[PDB]
């Protein structure tokens, strides 16, 4: 499985995931590629905020689905 | 039929109350708490009494107690429903935190509004551009809604 | 072209230009912001005003506050993309108990330190369960499961890890936990007393087993990131380090510099700063861990309230570091091209005017794209 993680600057990355990987793991996989600690991340999919504890299959993230990596909060 | 941590936490709140804060359990539900927090001095809420409700979810021990203001308050970190951001930054809720930790947090929050981290955007809009008039409004709400309410 | 001139150029440029340091044109900020903000626009009435309301409320031009991002672009300026890519391949060293390896890793060169600090994300909950009802691929992860003949840890990746307890030990613990609300509960409870009964004596004993087993189990999550710049000084005691950071929902690197926390912490001395960085990982008292955490990483001014109350630091911390060399002619070149990009594309008589034009251009791009997505319905 492949998902895309896009950012506000256009930088897009590809992650090799499984439909049963939790949001915490996909965050850690972003940490592998980018060196961003998951505590410094927020992931958005279709406007909805992805929560720790739930899986990709929950929010229904299919192959070639693009996630938005937010790097600025309050 | 209820864990011991909740019982001693309850008792230690009646036996050793937090100054400015009253918390006693509901008559029908040992997990529901009716809270009164006095308006801290040297704050626009001085002389006020603020009613809150604190609920312990069934996963309260591993979860974070849900709190809500009942009294109407002009504060940038309380939405129009009375909800408070139980913020934990770069970490999650751990059982090392207690009810008293939450109660002290609200009390401290009443003394240090954080407009750059808003929950009432129109209120936080005023707290940044016209802080002296936001404080003036908060003092007015304290007299209207937070006096003789208990 | 000095290492201290490099610190003075990036600090002055991040201080004045904010997000424009990253060299992204404002048109792409507005386009990407419009893509992720289209659903926020009211659908009825004057669409010109509905779009305007959303563009006003956008903070796309405000600098990043993810610490990993800040570290990434600090590395991408002082080393270049190729130099930072090569810097990413190196491995982190865990800071020794007294910070020995770090002090021994800073020779008198123009050095950039990158730090990744982790918090210990060990499980806090347990659950009694039968082997018949225990599915590893569905149940809650980062959790302890006490089965009748085995005590087990289900880590964050769904892997099942045995905790080295005999079937007799688990049988005794399984049958001692009888009360229903103690079936799925927490491990380390201050309020349970082993002398009270046999259930809590078992719950406490299980907690001591799990606690001992996981001081050799890797349960770290990356929590914080920052970089430290150590320029070459003409003498050994004039040496000073400059930590660079941003903090999640707290402050940006631009605010870090405006409040001069980089130079405030530099006055701690190299040995003094590392000593506090070392005591952060070896302490076991939450008040000392929080106090140092607040001193080192809290926004300018909030050192005494940053880690109090709800934000008390109850988790063991681990600081990791990696060091590399900085070529001042590379870094200044990388920065002067950013100044070049800024001036030719967003010219103004001062930085204030150049940033206003950048924000304006980003908003007009966001406006023009939003108008095109919403005209079709």
């Amino acid at each position: 499985m492949q998902i895309f993680v896009k950012t506000l600057t256009g930088k897009t990355i590809t992650l090799e995931v499984e439909p049963s990987d939790t949001i915490e793991n996909v965050k850690a996989k972003i940490q592998d590629k980018e060196g961003i600690p998951p505590d410094q991340q927020r992931l958005i999919f279709a406007g909805k905020q992805l929560e720790d504890g739930r899986t990709l299959s929950d929010y229904n993230i299919q192959k070639e689905s693009t996630l938005h990596l937010v790097l600025r909060l309050r | 039929g209820l864990p011991r941590r909740i019982i001693k936490e309850t008792q230690r709140l009646l036996a050793e109350p937090v100054p400015g804060i009253k918390a006693e359990p509901d008559e029908s539900n040992a997990r529901y708490f009716h809270v009164v927090i006095a308006g801290p001095q040297d704050s626009p809420f001085e002389g006020g009494t603020f009613k809150l409700e604190l609920f312990l979810p069934e996963e309260y021990p591993m979860a974070a107690p849900k709190v809500r203001f009942m009294t109407k308050i002009y504060h940038p970190n309380v939405d129009k429903l009375g909800r408070i951001c139980l913020d934990i930054l770069k970490d999650k809720w751990s059982p090392a935190l207690q009810i008293r930790t939450v109660l002290l947090s609200i009390q401290a929050l009443l003394s240090a509004p954080n407009p750059d981290d808003p929950l009432a955007n129109d209120v936080a809009e005023q707290w940044k551009t016209n802080e002296a008039q936001a404080i003036e409004t908060a003092r007015a709400w304290t007299r209207l809604y937070a006096m003789n309410n208990i | 072209k000095t290492g201290l001139h490099v610190h003075e150029k990036i600090k002055h440029m991040v201080k004045n230009y904010g997000t424009m340091i990253t060299g992204i044109p404002a048109e792409i900020l507005g386009q990407n912001e419009a893509e992720i903000s289209v659903g926020y626009v009211k659908k009825m009435g004057n669409m010109k005003e509905n779009i305007a309301e959303v563009v006003r409320k956008s903070e796309m031009t405000q600098p990043t506050n993810s610490c990993g991002k800040a570290s990434n672009e600090v590395c991408d300026l002082l080393l270049g993309t190729e130099g930072a890519s090569e810097f990413e391949k190196s491995s982190y060293q865990v800071l020794s108990g007294d910070g020995s390896n770090l002090k021994g890793s800073l020779p008198n060169k123009n050095l950039l330190v990158r730090v990744e600090m982790d918090r210990f994300n060990a499980p806090q909950k347990y659950q009694k369960i039968k082997r018949e009802e225990f599915n590893p691929e569905t149940a809650e992860k980062n959790k302890i499961y006490l089965l009748e003949d085995q005590l087990v840890y289900l880590d964050i990746f769904g892997k099942v890890i045995d905790l080295g307890q005999t079937s007799d030990t688990c049988h005794r613990l399984f049958n001692a936990i009888t009360t229903p609300f103690y079936q799925n509960y927490i491990l380390y409870d201050e309020y349970i007393d082993p002398e009270e009964s046999a259930e809590e004596a078992a719950m406490f004993e299980m907690g001591e087993i799990v606690k001992a087993k996981m001081k050799n189990i890797d349960c770290w999550t990356a929590t914080h990131s920052f970089t430290i710049f150590v320029p070459e000084s003409d003498s050994e005691d004039t040496r000073t380090l400059y930590p660079y950071q941003a903090y999640w929902t707290s402050h940006t690197l631009q605010q870090w510099f405006s409040g001069d926390k980089d130079e405030k912490l530099s006055r701690l001395g190299i040995d003094g700063y590392i000593e506090k960085l070392a005591l952060l990982g070896t302490t076991t008292d939450s008040k000392i861990r929080s106090s140092i955490y607040g001193e080192l990483f809290s926004p300018p001014g909030k050192e005494h309230v940053f880690c109090t109350g709800m934000n008390e630091k109850f988790s063991p911390l681990r600081v990791k570091f990696k060091v590399t060399e900085v070529n001042p002619e590379i870094a200044l070149q990388n920065l002067e091209e950013v100044q070049e990009f800024i001036d030719t594309n967003y010219p103004g008589e001062n930085a204030k005017d150049q940033c206003e034009l950048y924000k304006i251009k980003a908003q007009e791009a966001m406006t023009k794209q939003l108008e095109m997505r919403l005209l079709i319905e």
